[PDB]
């Protein structure tokens, strides 16, 4: 869910978009988001910020390799997934994650 | 107590946690064991997972011990500074302490102040998960029953304080045949967790409440009556608000004017019916008139308004008193302008 | 099996430990507990406590109390209720889901 | 959005609990029966020992049901203590639905809280040693299928509170094709508890959640997804 | 179906009721112990004023137990009434059983009668 760029900045993954700050480190919201899918024994400790920034500083002391992103040419990516271009269909959620997109076009996706 | 009949010095060591009752008035071997200074170090060499639970003798028969505190350093605060917070600590506790002994124990304020601040023992627990340690001060002596009576007025510290550590004291160790832990062993035989002592006393004579040796510099005082006589406090609860600030908040939420304002005083207030005339619509209800007037009621450090007869023909409004310290100092403050 | 017939036991994963949460409730009686070493994690339910009344209940501030009281479990929260007139003695709650200010974080959130 | 969905004041009944579907579909009259609101007065009137159970008629045809929640505390609470209950429940589970219908819902939250508030029916159970009662929110309509979604909410909302009433709210209730007892009537011939009604409201016509009657002060919303996205 | 299911003959008893939960799983003497019938009877001869709690030692692993009911009427109630009322007693809770043994458990009724 979290990566790191060749440029130093981290990316991370929340609202099906790999959205990154400079600024305000998402890590904690995405920690936050992602607790409801542990056991019952490990969300209660994901409650004190103290331990979710302790999580946080724990996480950045293990991306050692970097990513590079943007490497499929065939792909548009809206807000809310990335629409294939090879055959027409849509991806949202984990199918359009490995494709490492970072510009968006800024809008929705509706099918209807 | 003076040096004559000093007999506790001895330890009553309980071995399993919640030992039955029916066995330690027998005496069994297997539950209890008496033991001196010397005694017991060589006692907990022999024995690395064996554990101890420091007790009293008897009631009846030796009740003097030492002023012995708990503290359960815990909860999420990034800020867990601990010199400034023991030393801060030690200062509030001090001042209660004190403030209570000349209040119902007769004894000099500045002899307690100055034998308890004086010299102090401190363990810590190894634990990280949340930290916990005892704290005893060594010249400061005194019956059980006092700490019983103090419970009280040591709970009332803990709500309306400022540091963590005073404000998360544990108050029920003060009890019937109270269990310490002595320094340096096991809870249950599967934790590994124990206390560890700390700089400069080493010495296993000074980190048990109940070995006792009055030299010269020493202060004793205890309760003057007895335990089964104590009286309740008022229904006020001394450690919050001055009363009359606490109805003209009461007059603020009411429109319309108090007929009966002057008759309330610090006792009566629970009792006297609000007997207010309806110039204006009612505050609560937007109603004309009402049949029965308003009255008062104080619990859990909340006044609750409302009106007697058909309590449901009119809403329940709570008038809240904060209860915290610095914030009647900020308000005061902003009242000034 | 019992994931047929009900998805509720005693004490789920989660929870606190016995040990803490009896601390909790030793600390809304003011007083000390009697018969304080007869409770454990499988008949707190059952055993009732008998309380020693130096100061006033803490709970109804009655000088003295007629029947034990008795700890009861209902959807994760030890409610404690008095044994005999129900009506002496009002009702008090003592919570052990986790902390008490992200609560506070949820709530004032919730009125947006 | 044509006139029948803007009105439903046909009621639905059951008459034993643990009905088998068979009977159900047939819709023989020996269990289930259609009824009016002065229709459900008489047959009350007629059997003072008869057990009802409202339910809904068709799912997929009709889903625009009231907002309404059930309470059972195991212990009498004295006037004073129950009054400031009830406001800090109100105040608690107004904000919560709101907030569900302004995040997942695409809804005004000042609209929702305003419909909550203003206008509630409240019953109360005879028993002397529980304190029960079913609270239905008059004018607040949605679909079922938002309730079955609000079920995770509302039962975190019920585990995280220290108000006797809001922790004892019965989140199992909102399910497929739910039964809520009509009031006046027992649970089993062998039971003698009741509810009964509440001032100001007289009307039976307050009291069944399957009652649909948009007036100008009600307010509606749903989910703009389907329950098969929400994986 | 094995012998386990088919045979227990080992009896575990408490000595003070509600044993630390520290205590029980280490099978500390002082607080637990295991016994067989005979022994159980020698014990319970031996020490005037034991105080013993019947308990199932493992139940995830034998979880077979027989039909026990507890009664405590705060009564006096006479012996002929006494008499008159066990047996309907039991007639009345032989019908709970046996009607939801058929509902629910499938067990012949007749033969759980
Ligand atoms: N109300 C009470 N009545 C009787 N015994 C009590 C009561 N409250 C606490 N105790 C006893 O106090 C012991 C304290 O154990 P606890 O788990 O709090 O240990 P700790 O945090 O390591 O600190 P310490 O043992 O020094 O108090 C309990 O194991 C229990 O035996």
């Amino acid at each position: 869910s979290v990566l790191l760029t060749e440029r130093g900045d981290h990316i991370v993954w929340i609202n099906n978009s790999w959205k990154f700050n400079s600024e305000e480190p998402l890590i904690t919201k995405l920690i936050l988001s992602i607790r409801h899918q542990l056991p019952k024994e490990y969300s209660s400790e994901l409650l004190c910020p103290r331990k979710r920034k302790t999580v946080e500083a724990n996480i950045r002391d293990m991306l050692v390799d970097s990513v590079e992103t943007d490497t499929y040419p065939d792909k548009l990516p809206f807000k809310n997934g990335v629409l294939d271009l090879v055959d027409g269909m849509f991806y949202s959620g984990d199918d359009a994650k490995k494709y490492t997109c970072t510009v968006s076009t800024g809008f929705k996706f509706d099918d209807t | 107590m003076d040096a004559a009949i000093r007999g506790n010095d001895v330890i009553f060591v309980l071995k399993t946690i919640g030992v039955p009752s029916a066995c330690r008035q027998n005496e069994d071997p297997r539950f209890v064991e008496a033991f001196k200074c010397d005694e017991l170090e060589r006692y907990i060499d022999n024995n690395p997972e064996c554990t101890l639970f420091e007790s009293l003798r008897d009631e009846e028969a030796y009740s003097i011990v030492r002023i012995f505190m708990d503290v359960d350093l815990d909860a999420c605060l990034d800020e867990i500074d601990y010199l400034t917070a023991i030393q801060d600590f030690i200062i509030e506790v001090s001042n209660c302490v004190a403030r209570f002994a000349f209040t119902e124990c007769g004894a000099i304020h500045e002899n307690v102040i100055k034998s308890m601040r004086s010299n102090f023992s401190l363990t810590k627990s190894t634990n990280r998960d949340k930290t916990s340690f005892h704290i005893i001060f060594l010249d400061t002596y005194t019956t059980m029953d006092t700490l019983i009576a103090m419970k009280r007025t040591l709970l009332e510290l803990s709500r309306s304080s400022e540091n963590p550590l005073t404000r998360s004291i544990d108050t029920a160790v003060y009890r019937r045949k109270t269990t310490l832990r002595v320094v340096g062993t096991r809870k249950n035989p599967n934790c590994d967790t124990i206390h560890v002592m700390q700089p400069p006393h080493d010495n296993i004579e000074d980190y048990l409440f109940t070995y006792v040796d009055m030299n010269n510099n020493s202060y004793y005082f205890s309760l003057q009556r007895r335990l089964e006589d104590l009286v309740p406090d008022k229904l006020w609860e001394p450690g919050f608000i001055s009363f009359e600030d606490a109805i003209k908040r009461v007059s603020k939420i009411f429109i319309n004017s108090i007929i009966n304002f002057n008759d309330l005083d610090e006792n009566n207030f629970t009792t006297v019916p609000l007997v207010i005339d309806y110039v204006t619509p009612c505050a609560l209800c937007k109603k004309r008139s009402h049949k029965h007037p308003h009255q008062l009621s104080l619990e859990n450090g909340a006044i609750r308004i409302y009106k007697t007869g058909n309590p449901h023909s009119c809403k329940v409004k709570i008038v809240p008193l904060d209860g915290n310290k610095l914030f009647n100092i900020a308000q005061r403050i902003l009242d000034t302008n």
